[PDB]
RNA sequence: GGUGGUGCAUGGUUGUCGUCAGCUCGUGUCGUGAGAUGUUGGGUUAAGUCCCGCAACGAGCGCAACCCUUGAUCUUAGUUG
RNA sequence: UUGGGCGUAAAGGGCUCGCAGGCGGUUUCUUAAGUCUGAUGUGAAAGCCCCCGGCUCAACCGGGGAGGGUCAUUGGAAACUGGGGAACUUGAGUGCAGAAGAGGAGAGUGGAAUUCCACGUGUAGCGGUGAAAUGCGUAGAGAUGUGGAGGAACACCAGUGGCGAAGGCGACUCUCUGGUCUGUAACUGACGCUGAGGAGCGAAAGCGUGGGGAGCGAACAGGAUUAGAUACCCUGGUAGUCCACGCCGUAAACGAUGAGUGCUAAGUGUUAGGGGGUUUCCGCCCCUUAGUGCUGCAGCUAACGCAUUAAGCACUCCGCCUG
């Protein structure tokens, strides 16, 4: 599946990493730009760009995020269960909090979740600092996400008994 | 036909285990069973290709086995929908604009072959299109008046095209395929498990999609 | 080791002199007022904008030729102006002078105008950046075959100079059929010197 | 007014590797990332010259040609030859 | 522990046998030590937390609660971990029939060589390096044909073959002796795994005693090269290399991967088997264990890469790491 270009996204540029080149006539620089790119209402990934200049890099960048989107379920505007991403040595924890708690989490991850909308939520990071490998693994863990009626139609039950 | 023609199996025993792992006492070959399993298979995609056809979406074929490339291009003329015939070039559909951009120089060159300008370099110019013209066209092929990417895809041999199914995968676009002993069901959206090498079996069923889809069309 | 001046190459087989006169004994006080002449336009009507000026000489009256639209403008309320100015040049060639204006349409791609437009936006405090990417596409959308644009000199960064270049296009220097038109200008800024250096693709000639 | 300093503040010029055959980008793919592909593999030429394959398809600056000049000749012109 | 790792980043002990200790196949009665849950008795006051009242909010000061035991007595439950009793056989062994092997220790035996010696023939060099030189030769060398003397290693077979826990183990025979695999189902019926300390093995060099000493060869000498050459090269050559008995206890003792158990796609060689389909001919194929390689899914991996001989998925036990 891939979601269509019919919403409103933002762009947060989380980085721009100097990147440097070795050749015969002494060094040949580049810039290569990763954003995070999304609605509100639930829609994110991310995207990278490498090119000579900054702001067609971040151009670069953002098509590429819009091209490659994700979906998240939103359960009262926050996760609905534990999950530990795992891409990589990025290893980072997501708790659901109750309704006013906020979002507390790193950097990369305060961006890519606050794009994502969720008002309320808590999480550690506890693999590399590494950001792009930081937004690899949350976003695996994302994914791994399930609402809890998928669940139950899995099972052939019902949301009552299941979350009774 | 329904009956088996040339579906029987593969030349070798060295192959993918996919679905051939609890299949009761048969041949030589374990999969007898496969002469049956086909029919309503090959039946499910028939009803496919009618819905594809009714929808009005373009399927194409694409093909560089050694023994298919003909087939395939006068079964896809006279169905009326694509195809490809030579080297199955990268990136076509991921880089559609690319392709496009670069046929439409195709198509300025027959405009200035046949009413353009044909007289600037009485041995230069001629000598150098030609040859332009024949190259291009014979990798391309039956790809030249796409304007829109396919609805569906149709592969006869998964294995040889790798980059085929691989790009199709992207772009998420529905994907058929006849499928040898020796291919990967995994990825294909529907199975039509025949043996790539029966240059009769390949032509009498694509044959067989081609008057599905003319049908369906009235 | 850098390239050779592409008009300096072209002049006389695909270019003229824009200096049509022939002389023989006065060739060395021609040419010296003709420099003279061009001097004074330059500077007086720099602000008005001219791109190239070309000198002719009959029966010892020198006459010109003087190029873009600006001084159209100038033939208007300047034309009271324009004999002024000429009066000026009457006096400094001792022998009265003709002149004609000529309209440079779609000024985006005259070299020399293209240069003076990179100089003025450089010199009032305009970043290299945005000057150099927006004339670029600007003259491309003018209606050129390729553009490459140069700018030099202590840029931004005061402690160091550097060299940039932007360009689109298709731009062939060591064809000698092309009609690569080059012009070069000097901008004096608070923090060093910057010069440029552009030229354009217009097209081939048969 | 500085032919007074500062070419490690610069413009603008010039040498050098080197007239060597390389140097890059658009879009797309693979990698997670530095990155790779195209730009490699067969021969080819002086050449990234060309053709044949090839997740590449193209484009740009380079090479070639377009320029000058010496080599055979046709038309026109015959003075101061 | 909650909350990390050990193939190349720090990290698997050199290997093994095993006391204590830590863990424990299936069924079935019983016991309640662990276990879970009531009742009671306390866990002072003042603190932190909750709810109220008062200092002109509170700082604070009150009043009422709650929490706070790896806590004592007592009652209740028996699924699981322990205790006891009765089963059972897959785990683990025994017996029975085969098979293989450089597995180990001791004795003897044999073939080609190198060297030395005596002998015949034998003239002028032999030997050696990138050239050369030191050396050996007319006291007759080297070469070449005989016969002895000795000490070391077992050519091809020999194969990413086999065995062994590891070091390691290759000529032949014999004496003694260890372990493994296959098929069985006749036996015992959980007798199993791991294992700090402990014990034993543990290449080569090395040490002690007594022999032995062909070749090789640290040290050392001579000749070369070099600016120098305490080396690389050449000619010699002591100790060692070998044998018997002790000692040391180290190696990149490496698959830089601890031991045991179970599960998780295939293809392909090869070693020792077993069964079956055509013949109880050969050799054709299909199953099948146990090894021993090579490619390759999922999975893992930071990358390499590993991938039923996991570096995957899991459980016990030990060792080790924290710039």
């Amino acid at each position: 599946r891939i979601d269509p270009s019919k919403l409103e996204l933002e762009e947060r540029l989380v980085t721009v990493n100097r990147v440097a080149k070795v050749v015969k006539g002494g060094r040949r620089f580049r810039f290569a730009a990763l954003v995070v790119v999304g609605d509100k209402n639930g829609h994110v990934g991310f995207g990278t760009g490498k090119a000579q200049e900054v702001p067609e890099a971040i151009r670069k960048a953002v098509e590429d995020a819009k091209k490659n989107l994700i979906e998240v379920p939103m359960v009262g505007t926050t996760i609905p269960h534990e999950i530990i991403g795992r891409f990589g040595a990025g290893n980072i924890l997501l708790k659901p909090a109750s309704e006013g708690t906020g979002v507390i989490a790193g950097g990369p991850v305060r961006a890519v979740l606050e794009l994502a909308g969720v008002a309320d939520i808590l999480s550690k990071s506890l693999g590399s600092n590494t950001p792009i490998n930081m937004i690899r693994a949350t976003l695996q863990g994302l994914s791994e996400l399930k609402r809890a009626e998928d669940v139950a139609k899995l099972r052939g039950k019902s949301v009552e008994e299941l979350l009774g | 036909l329904l009956e088996a023609g040339v579906h029987f199996g593969h030349q070798t025993r060295r192959w993918n285990p996919k679905m051939k792992r609890y299949i009761f006492t048969e041949r030589n070959g374990i999969y007898i069973i496969d002469l049956q399993k086909t029919v309503k298979k090959v039946e499910e995609a028939y009803n496919f290709t009618k819905n594809l056809a009714a929808e009005g979406g373009k399927i194409l074929f694409v093909g560089t086995k050694k023994q298919a490339q003909d087939s395939v291009k006068e079964e896809a003329q006279r169905s009326g929908m694509y195809y490809v015939n030579q080297r199955w070039l990268g990136g076509t559909l991921t880089n559609f604009e690319t392709i496009q951009k670069r046929i439409k120089r195709l198509k300025d060159i027959e405009k200035m072959q046949e009413n353009g300008t044909f007289d600037v370099l009485p041995k230069k110019e001629v000598v150098q299109l030609k040859k332009e013209l024949e190259r291009l066209e014979k990798f391309l092929g039956g790809i030249k008046d796409m304007k829109d990417l396919p609805d569906a895809l149709f592969i006869i041999d998964p294995r040889k095209e790798r980059i085929a199914v691989a790009e199709a995968r992207k772009l998420n676009i529905p994907i058929i395929g006849i499928v040898d002993t020796n291919c990967d069901p995994d990825e294909i959206d529907v199975v039509i498990p025949a043996n790539d090498d029966a240059i009769r079996a390949v032509k009498l069923l694509t044959s067989k999609m081609a008057d599905a889809i003319l049908e369906a069309k009235q | 080791g850098q390239k050779v001046n592409p008009v300096g190459l072209r002049i006389g087989v695909i270019r003229d002199w824009e200096s049509k006169w022939y002389a023989g004994k006065d060739y060395a006080d021609f040419l010296h007022e003709d420099l003279k002449i061009r001097e004074y336009i330059s500077k007086r009507l720099s602000d008005a904008s001219v791109s190239k000026v070309e000198i002719e000489r009959a029966a010892n009256r020198v006459n010109i030729t003087i190029h873009t639209a600006k001084p159209g403008m100038v033939i208007g309320k300047g034309g009271s102006e324009v004999e002024a100015l000429r009066k000026a040049l009457n006096s400094l060639t001792g022998k009265r002078v003709h002149i004609n204006i000529l309209e440079i349409k779609r000024a985006d791609l005259d070299a020399q105008l293209v240069a003076d437009n990179i100089a003025r936006q450089l010199e009032n405090r305009v970043s290299f950046r945005r000057a150099q990417k927006q004339q670029i596409q600007r003259t491309m959308r003018a209606g050129a075959q390729g553009v490459k644009t140069m700018v030099s000199g202590r840029l931004g960064g005061a402690d160091i100079a550097r060299s940039e270049y932007y360009s689109e296009g298709t731009v062939p220097l060591h064809t000698l059929r092309a009609d690569i038109d080059y012009a070069t200008s000097e901008a004096d800024t608070t923090y060093g010197k910057l010069g440029v250096k552009v030229w354009i693709y217009r097209g081939e000639v048969l």
